[PDB]
């Protein structure tokens, strides 16, 4: 149950990293 | 000169058309189609179409049912429609036909 | 020619405003049921048909205006200004609520010779007359609200009157004692007169950013007025732009502009025909599966239970100077409150 | 072979693929899947949901006993008030369902996809050598998104007033919404009625004008795309009385006799619209309200005259005093 | 009131169905074209 | 006998297909609540 | 056997914008 | 097309199928007609909402019997 | 190709297949008003008319054949309260019978002029094409109509070779159906009084004769053809549709 | 087009009679409301 | 609660009837292309 | 003439400067004397209620509307 906390965290940031650094690529 | 074609009053038009003449079965009714390809109209001006008068020194008869067609957003071309359908209009039309053949030339072809 | 053919060439001159067969229907009619508002909306009361006040020259502001409707008592009379109930006299008219009958009647009349002047007028450009045909949802809205809802009541009392409050009133009322929210016609209504604002902006929208000519100066020297646009853009562009954003598009500009005809004018229609329908008092008031499984079981409880006990409030706080002819009595002990339930 | 960092940063950023996929698209596509799932399974089998706090839920599901125009997603309780509430804020899921959660965080994914459905707009119409602000005109719809799923629970302090996702459930909203702050006689709300009536006219009027007029259009076409001249017939002659009556008022008020305005006329008018009866809720959710008009005319005897607007306030008691169950005495109150 | 669209619908073709229509029903079918060109 | 000269073709596109499915289809939904009621 | 049919008519509308968007004539 | 012994006889009843009366020949006499019919409608109208009132005459379900 | 909601544009010059159509439509409509019939009786009870009436039964098409004169069953009951009476042929299951037997008739006519389309009558016998001659039409079929509203009010309703109508005290504790003799005073208009309803069909079933006699004999005026568009069928299909929407007004009212 | 005669009796002569001397008696009246003492 | 056979068979032939017409339009309109 | 150059010309000034102010004074007098309440049966601005009863006015009746009204106007109810 705190594994699906620390799961939500990684999960989620690695999508905004995929968006930001496709952004900074242009 | 004795036969024009306005479109606003008193405004001619330079441009000649070829005319086609479609005969509806035995004269008395029948329709011209007027074709005007790039006239100035369609390149300047901002009064508005009217409609088609074609003047002679019988008066004017006066037609509704002109076109425009377009390329792209420029208007190109201009089509007109005059359908009579009484052997009165017919000759009459044939008579303003006349005056107009002859005076922007030229002439006049049939065939059956 | 004879005194026929001269009057009706005069009828159709060119000039400022069009005149026409159908503007002697349309003008008089529309000078009078318009006018009849404005001199009613200033000074004539509604002491004598509601108890309320209603014009300026009580005290009232642009809001709280209104002219409004008979008393109950009259029945479905026309109202007549030489009628049995006047006779021939302007005050008890004005007094009777007799003008609002005039104005519905005169801007009823207005409305079809609206309609013909579209006609007559398309028919002489010689171009299709849609616009008529589209605007025949407004008569059908109008004749279904306004003069058969209440002959379907017991009189005219219960019409709505012309004015921003008495029309506000109107929605609280119909919200309460139909439950006008829960019918599948007014939301066929909503559903279409919301698509036809979608459609509006969209539209607009895209037209406006598919733009020919933005470069090199114009290479288009017409309009030409009369063709409204859609020559000054790319179907293509636009197209091309919303296969991908919402995965289906039109690709034929024709039908695109008749489905903006068509929407919002299948709305209108359809709500129509619910509100005919309540002019017998036949309402989607409830489904009976629920009201019994609440009945058996007390604990039940939905968002649609509530809006039944909002709307018995509605009726219970509203109704006796809504209804002040019937003389509505409530002791505070038999009205509904929420900290007695 | 080409570095599958460019392989994956072209399939991305491709414009030739059956629908665009953005950078925006990459925030978009699992905020999305996750609201629009959460609410599939919620609408047919959510947990009766305790929102008042006083331990009697509401009920939303159709497995439950209701029908669909009778469902709704229930609001989270109103013990949760501002409250971030995840799965995790939970010591098991029962409480977390039976507290309205799944509300919640469909919401929150929704807005945050919305957001990012307007930046996907803007980007293609950058990359396809387009203008851009047809997302400023979809900014119109987010605008009331924001007002009536986020702006209008803060002000009011709870998650618990917010709009219920279903059909009846948003007429509750409406009623129980007029009762207490008046947004009819409210001027934001009627310029939004304003823009609507007139969105739906000026769609009638554009819809049967051009579609009377347009005789055919034609245009070559080849076996994978469009062809070369967009070609069109239209109709270019009309009578001075259509030009004296509607043309001189359109042409006035654009204060242009171009007809370029027309369109443009189109896509401003409802959205301004909704952009005002936007602000009226939010501003509403700062407890400022609309008129009443009470006893605006007394004879001078010193009693009350009624009014067309006196029958409005006597419904709004009415609805006001079965929406607060919380105690007879309640003297003044929200917030 | 359905009818009521249908009456105005069914006038619409009646009094303009040479405007729905291409061929204005005064004239018979049409028969050899003659021209006129320069 | 002799063929009727006025028989004429139907015609009916997959574009037109969809949408009139799409309208079978959510009328369908939004009255079955009262079919039932 | 109405919440059953509910989903079953959902059901058909999804499968309907799959095939309206993949499965579109092509554009002569 | 056949020949047939109803056809036949109906053949003078439809073989005009398209003639006129020149002129506006007998529509004065529509015009009163028309007229007529106005004032018509709008008498047993006003009978039937009781804002015209004749003797020997009352609106209501008293009288059947 | 044609769309889905032009299916019928073939009929427009096509006067046999049209004839064809109509009474396809005729023979649906015979149909269902005698399936109906039985469908009603079947599930009827008239043990007790006076605390369950037939009206709370929900019957809609049984009180139609009640007004004019229908009041048994050869079962041998009856809806006025009586117990034991024999109507004749003429009772509720009768005329249902009589109407399936007349929907077959007409399905059989209408598919034979569809098979016979083409006929000298139908054509112009100056160029073989669809001809019609609509006027006279209007005149022929007003004189028949006019010929059954005055046979109907004279007959029929005065009770003289009929049954007569449905009359009534004003609280509706006693009605029958009974000869009516009309009423021409200014007490004919008032609809409470069933001796107007007589007056008027006997007078307007006259008037139909003379207005048919009329429309045979004249022509129409040649300013009115060419405005009002005679000669297209489609004239005449705008017009009717407005005479039934008033008719339906004025019956809801009513 | 429509060259000028029209001397003192045309359509847009009393259009704009019509709708002038109501509207101001109205304001003339509108105005002596506010100063009422009620 | 309750569960009307009725409903069921209005809702079947609602959904049933109109959309076969309109699937054997479509099917019959593919043959005439070739 | 067009509405281009219509209150320019010295017609305008010469009548409009005189009759506008009379039919407006007019518009002023009708209210300002009271003769509204008297035409279209407007209640001055304490005759709302007679001293005789509290009740407010409502016609029970149409064809005797004249009378009753009347009768309420006799006590300035
Ligand atoms: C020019 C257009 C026009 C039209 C179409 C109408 C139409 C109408 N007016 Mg009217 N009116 C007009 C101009 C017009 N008016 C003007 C300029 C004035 C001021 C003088 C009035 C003054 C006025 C008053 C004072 C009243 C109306 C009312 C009414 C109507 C209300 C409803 C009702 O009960 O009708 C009933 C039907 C009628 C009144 C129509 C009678 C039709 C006639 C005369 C037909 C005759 C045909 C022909 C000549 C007969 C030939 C016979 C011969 C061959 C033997 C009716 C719809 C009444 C109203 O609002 O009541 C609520 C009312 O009291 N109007
Ligand atoms: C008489 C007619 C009438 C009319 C025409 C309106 C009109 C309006 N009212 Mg209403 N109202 C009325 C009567 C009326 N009202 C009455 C009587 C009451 C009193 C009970 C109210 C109470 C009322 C309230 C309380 C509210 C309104 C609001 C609104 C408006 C807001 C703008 C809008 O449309 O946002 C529509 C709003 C949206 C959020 C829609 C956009 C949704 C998004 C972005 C969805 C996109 C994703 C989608 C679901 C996926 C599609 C997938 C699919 C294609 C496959 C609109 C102006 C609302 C407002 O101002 O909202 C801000 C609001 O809060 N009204
Ligand atoms: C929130 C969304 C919403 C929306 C989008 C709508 C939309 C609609 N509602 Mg509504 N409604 C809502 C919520 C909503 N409602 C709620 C929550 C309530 C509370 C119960 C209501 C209560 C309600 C009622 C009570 C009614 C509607 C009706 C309608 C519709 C009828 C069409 C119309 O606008 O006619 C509006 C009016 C017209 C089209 C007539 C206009 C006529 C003209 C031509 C006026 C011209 C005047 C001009 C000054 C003349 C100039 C002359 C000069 C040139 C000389 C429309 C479909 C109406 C309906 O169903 O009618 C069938 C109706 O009676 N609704
Ligand atoms: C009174 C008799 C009548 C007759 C003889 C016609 C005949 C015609 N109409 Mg018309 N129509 C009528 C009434 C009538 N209509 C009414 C009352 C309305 C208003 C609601 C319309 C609205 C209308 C429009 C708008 C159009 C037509 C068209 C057509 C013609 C095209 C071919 C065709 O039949 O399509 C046949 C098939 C359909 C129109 C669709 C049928 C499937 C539907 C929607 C119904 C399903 C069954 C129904 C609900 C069962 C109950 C019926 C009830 C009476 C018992 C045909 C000439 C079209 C036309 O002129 O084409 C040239 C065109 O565009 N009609
Ligand atoms: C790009 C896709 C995307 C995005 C942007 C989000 C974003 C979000 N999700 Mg999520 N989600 C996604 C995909 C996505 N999700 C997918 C695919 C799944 C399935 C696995 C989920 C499953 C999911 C669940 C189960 C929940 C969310 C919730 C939420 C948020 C709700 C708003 C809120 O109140 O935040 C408040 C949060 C903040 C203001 C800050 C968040 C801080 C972040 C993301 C990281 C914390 C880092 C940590 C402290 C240090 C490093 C730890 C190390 C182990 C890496 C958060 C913003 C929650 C929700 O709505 O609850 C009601 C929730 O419970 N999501
Ligand atoms: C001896 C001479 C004579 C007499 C005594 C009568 C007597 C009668 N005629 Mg008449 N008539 C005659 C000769 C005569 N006629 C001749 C020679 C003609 C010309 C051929 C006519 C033409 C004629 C017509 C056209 C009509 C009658 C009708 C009637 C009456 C029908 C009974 C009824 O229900 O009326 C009560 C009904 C009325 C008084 C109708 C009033 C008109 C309107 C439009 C009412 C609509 C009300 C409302 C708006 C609808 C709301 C619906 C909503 C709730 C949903 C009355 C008995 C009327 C009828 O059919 O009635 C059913 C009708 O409209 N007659
Ligand atoms: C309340 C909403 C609403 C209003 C106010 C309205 C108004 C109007 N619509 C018109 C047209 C249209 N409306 C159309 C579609 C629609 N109209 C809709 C909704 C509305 N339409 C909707 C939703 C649609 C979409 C289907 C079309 C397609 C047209 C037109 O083509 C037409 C136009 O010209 O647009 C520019 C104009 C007709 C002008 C005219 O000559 O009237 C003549 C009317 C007369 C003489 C009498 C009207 C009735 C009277 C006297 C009584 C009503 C009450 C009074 C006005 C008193 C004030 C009332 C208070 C409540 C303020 C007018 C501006
Ligand atoms: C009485 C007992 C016996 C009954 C037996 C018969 C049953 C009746 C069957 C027929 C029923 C009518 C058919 C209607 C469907 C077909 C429509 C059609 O083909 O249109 C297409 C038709 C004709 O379209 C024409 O098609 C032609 C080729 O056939 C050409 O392509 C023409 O160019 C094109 O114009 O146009 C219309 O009908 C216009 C209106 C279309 C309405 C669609 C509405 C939008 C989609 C649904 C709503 C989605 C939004 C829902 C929002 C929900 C949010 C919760
Ligand atoms: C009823 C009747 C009648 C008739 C009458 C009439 C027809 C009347 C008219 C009336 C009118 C016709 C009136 C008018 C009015 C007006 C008004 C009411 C106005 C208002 C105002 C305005 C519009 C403006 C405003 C403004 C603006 C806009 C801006 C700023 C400034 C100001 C504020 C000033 C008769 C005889 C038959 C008799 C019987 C009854
Ligand atoms: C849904 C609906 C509707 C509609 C419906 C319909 C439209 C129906 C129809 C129905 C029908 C329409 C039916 C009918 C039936 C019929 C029948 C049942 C018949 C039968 C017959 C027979 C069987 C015959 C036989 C024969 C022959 C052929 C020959 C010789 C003789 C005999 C008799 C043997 C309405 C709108 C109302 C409303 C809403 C809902
Ligand atoms: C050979 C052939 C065929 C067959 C044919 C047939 C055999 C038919 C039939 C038909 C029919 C089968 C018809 C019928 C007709 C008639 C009728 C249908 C009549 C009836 C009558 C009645 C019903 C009357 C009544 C009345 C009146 C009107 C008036 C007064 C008195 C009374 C009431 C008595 C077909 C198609 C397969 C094709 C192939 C070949
Ligand atoms: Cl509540
Ligand atoms: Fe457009
Ligand atoms: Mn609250």
């Amino acid at each position: 149950m705190e594994t699906l906390k620390i799961t939500v965290y990684i999960v989620v940031t690695f999508f905004v990293l995929l968006f930001v650094f496709g952004f900074l690529s242009g | 000169a004795m036969a024009e074609i306005q479109f606003i009053r008193g405004i001619n038009e330079e441009v000649v058309p070829d005319v086609r003449l479609t005969r509806a079965r035995d004269g008395s009714s029948g329709q011209a189609m007027f074709y005007f390809d790039n006239p100035k109209i369609v390149q300047e001006g901002n009064l508005e179409v009217t409609g088609m008068y074609m003047v002679d020194e019988e008066g004017e008869i006066v037609t509704r049912d002109v076109n425009a067609k377009f390329i792209n957003g420029q208007p190109v071309a201009i089509e007109a429609t005059y359908t009579m359908r009484s052997p009165q209009e017919w000759d009459r039309f044939i008579r303003f036909m006349d005056r107009y053949a002859a005076s922007h030339g030229l002439g006049f072809q049939k065939s059956e | 020619r004879g005194w026929f053919d001269i009057l009706d060439d005069w009828l159709k001159r060119d000039r400022f405003v069009f005149v026409g067969w159908s503007g002697i229907l349309l003008f008089p009619c529309a000078y009078l049921a318009l006018g009849g508002w404005l001199t009613g909306t200033t000074f004539v009361t509604s002491w004598y048909t509601h108890g309320l006040a209603s014009s300026y020259l009580e005290g009232c502001n642009f809001l709280t205006v209104a002219v409004s409707t008979p008393a109950n008592s009259m029945g479905h009379s026309l109202l007549l200004l030489w009628g049995p109930e006047a006779q021939g006299d302007f005050t008890r008219w004005c007094q009777l609520g007799g003008l609002w009958t005039f104005i519905a009647l005169h801007g009823a009349f207005g409305l079809i010779g609206f309609m013909l002047r579209q006609f007559e007028i398309a028919r002489l450009v010689g171009v299709r007359p849609y616009n008529a045909i589209a605007f025949s949802a407004p008569i059908a809205v109008f004749v279904s609200v306004f003069l058969i809802y209440p002959l379907g009541q017991s009189s005219w009392f219960f019409a709505p009157s012309f004015g921003v409050a008495a029309i506000f009133r109107f929605l609280l009322f119909f919200q309460g004692f139909h439950n006008w929210t829960l019918n599948p016609f007014h939301m066929m209504g909503v559903a279409g007169v919301l698509g036809g604002a979608l459609l509006c902006a969209i539209h607009g929208a895209t037209v406006e950013n598919t733009l020919f000519q933005d470069g090199e100066g114009a290479s288009t020297f017409r309009a030409f007025n009369p063709t409204q646009a859609e020559e000054t853009y790319s179907m293509v562009t636009a197209n091309r732009f919303w296969s991908q954003i919402f995965g289906i598009a039109f690709s034929n500009k024709r039908w695109l502009h008749f489905f903006m005809l068509f929407v919002p004018v299948t709305g209108l229609w359809m709500s129509a025909i619910g509100v005919v329908g309540l002019a017998l008092n036949l309402r989607s008031y409830d489904f009976i599966s629920q009201e019994i499984r609440a009945a058996e079981d007390p604990e039940f409880e939905t968002f649609y239970t509530k809006n039944l006990l909002l709307n018995e409030g509605i009726r219970a706080w509203m109704a006796p100077q809504d209804q002040p002819h019937e003389n509505f009595v409530f002791p505070e002990e038999v009205l509904p409150r929420g900290n007695a339930l | 072979s080409a570095n599958l960092w460019e392989r994956f940063c072209n399939w991305v950023t491709s414009t030739d693929n059956r629908l665009y996929v953005g950078w925006f698209g990459v925030i978009m596509i699992p905020t999305l899947l996750a609201a629009t799932i959460c609410f599939v399974i919620a609408f047919i089998a959510a947990p009766p949901v305790d929102i008042d706090g006083i331990r009697e839920p509401v009920s939303g599901s159709l497995l439950y006993g209701n029908n669909i125009i009778t469902g709704a997603v229930v609001p989270s309780s109103n013990a949760i008030g501002l409250h971030f509430y995840p799965i995790w804020e939970a010591a098991s899921l029962d409480e977390w369902l039976y507290n309205g959660g799944p509300y919640q965080l469909i919401i929150f994914h929704f807005l945050l996809g919305a957001s990012c459905y307007m930046g996907r707009q803007w980007e293609l119409s950058y990359r396809l050598g387009m203008r851009p602000w047809i997302c400023v005109a979809y900014s119109a719809p987010l605008a009331s998104a924001f007002a009536v799923f986020l702006i209008y629970p803060i002000g009011q302090g709870s998650f618990s007033d917010g709009m219920p996702l279903g059909i009846s459930g948003t007429f509750n909203f409406m009623i129980v919404f007029q009762a207490e702050h008046n947004i009819l006689m409210h001027p934001f709300h009627q310029l939004g009625v304003a823009g609507v009536f007139g969105g739906a006219l000026f769609c009638a009027m554009h819809g049967s004008l051009v579609t009377s007029s347009l005789i055919r259009e034609t245009t070559e076409t080849e076996s994978a795309n469009y062809g070369y001249k967009f070609g069109q017939e239209e109709e270019t002659y009309n009578i001075v009385a259509a030009h004296g009556y509607f043309g001189r008022l359109i042409f006035q008020y654009a204060s242009f006799n171009n007809s370029r305005s027309l369109h443009f006329f189109l896509a401003a008018w409802p959205v301004v619209g909704v952009w005002f009866t936007a602000l009226g809720i939010s501003t509403m959710a700062f407890n400022l309200n609309g008129f009443n008009f009470n006893h605006s005319v007394i004879d001078a005897k010193g009693n009350v005259i009624n009014t067309w607007a006196d029958i409005i306030n006597r419904a709004n008691l009415g609805m006001e005093v079965m929406h607060e169950r919380n105690a007879h005495n309640f003297p003044l109150d929200l917030a | 009131l359905l009818f009521f669209f249908g009456h105005i619908w069914h006038g619409a073709r009646t009094l303009f169905r040479d405007v729905f229509s291409g061929i204005d029903p005064e004239l018979s079918p049409e028969q050899v074209e003659w021209g006129f060109y320069q | 006998m002799e063929p009727n000269p006025n028989r004429q073709p139907v015609e009916l596109n997959r574009t037109s297909l969809y949408l009139g499915l799409l309208l079978i289809l959510v009328l369908a939904l939004l009255f079955s609540s009262y079919f039932f009621n | 056997m109405e919440t059953i049919t509910y989903v079953f008519i959902f059901a058909c509308i999804i499968a309907l914008f799959f095939f309206a968007i993949f499965f579109r004539e092509p554009p002569r | 097309a056949r020949r047939t012994w109803l056809g036949d006889i109906l053949r003078p009843l439809n073989s005009e199928y398209g003639k006129v009366a020149p002129g506006w020949g007998t529509t004065p006499l529509m015009a009163v007609f028309m007229g007529l019919f106005l004032v018509f409608l709008l008498i047993i109208l006003e009978i039937y909402n009781s804002t015209l009132i004749l003797d020997g005459v009352n609106v209501s379900w008293k009288a059947l019997g | 190709g044609l769309p889905w909601y032009r299916v019928h544009t073939v009929l427009i010059n096509d006067p046999g297949r049209l004839i064809a159509a109509h009474l396809m439509h005729t023979a649906l409509v015979a149909g269902w008003a005698g399936s109906m019939a039985l469908y009603e009786l079947a599930t009827f009870d008239p043990s007790d008319p006076v605390l369950n009436p037939m009206w709370r039964q929900g019957m809609f098409v049984l009180p139609f054949m009640a007004r004019l004169g229908v009041t048994g069953s050869w079962s041998g009951w009856s809806i006025t309260g009586e117990t034991g009476i024999d109507p004749g042929f003429w009772s509720f299951e009768g005329v249902a019978l009589a109407h399936i037997v007349l929907s077959g008739l007409l399905f059989l006519a209408a598919c034979w002029h569809w098979v016979y389309w083409d006929l000298e009558l139908f054509r112009d016998p100056r160029t073989g094409e669809p001809a019609l001659d609509l006027p006279k039409m209007f005149g022929i079929h007003l004189f028949l109509a006019g010929l059954l509203c005055f046979g109907f009010g004279a007959f029929h309703l005065t009770g003289l070779f009929g049954p007569g109508m449905w009359v009534s005290d004003p609280y509706g504790l006693t009605g029958s159906v009974q000869p009516v003799a009309p009423e021409w005073g200014p007490d004919g208009f008032n609809p409470y009084n069933p001796g107007g309803v007589v007056a008027h069909h006997i007078a307007a079933g006259i008037v139909g004769i003379i207005a048919g006699l009329f429309h045979i004999l004249v022509r129409p005026p040649q300013r009115l053809y060419k405005a009002l568009r005679m000669g297209n069928i489609e004239t005449v299909l705008s017009s009717s549709i407005a005479a039934v929407f008033f008719a339906a007004f004025v019956v809801a009212g009513t | 087009q429509e060259p000028v005669s029209y001397p003192i009796f045309t359509v847009r002569w009393v259009a704009v009679h019509t709708l002038a001397v109501p509207t101001i008696f109205f304001l003339g009246a509108i105005a002596a409301m506010q100063f009422i003492q009620r | 609660m309750e569960v009307n056979q009725l409903g069921l068979i209005a809702t079947a032939l609602f959904v049933l009837v109109p959309s076969v017409f309109l699937i054997i339009l479509y099917v019959q309109t593919e043959s005439q292309q070739k | 003439r067009p509405f281009s150059d219509i209150i320019t010309s010295v017609r305008y000034w010469v009548i409009h400067s005189i009759t506008i102010p009379a039919l407006f004074i007019a518009g002023w007098l009708f209210v300002s004397t009271g003769l509204a309440y008297d035409v279209f049966g407007t209640p001055r601005p304490d005759s709302y209620y007679a001293q005789e009863q509290r009740s407010i006015p409502l016609v029970t009746d149409r064809f005797e509307a004249k009378q009753q009204v009347e009768t309420f106007l006799e006590q300035l109810k």
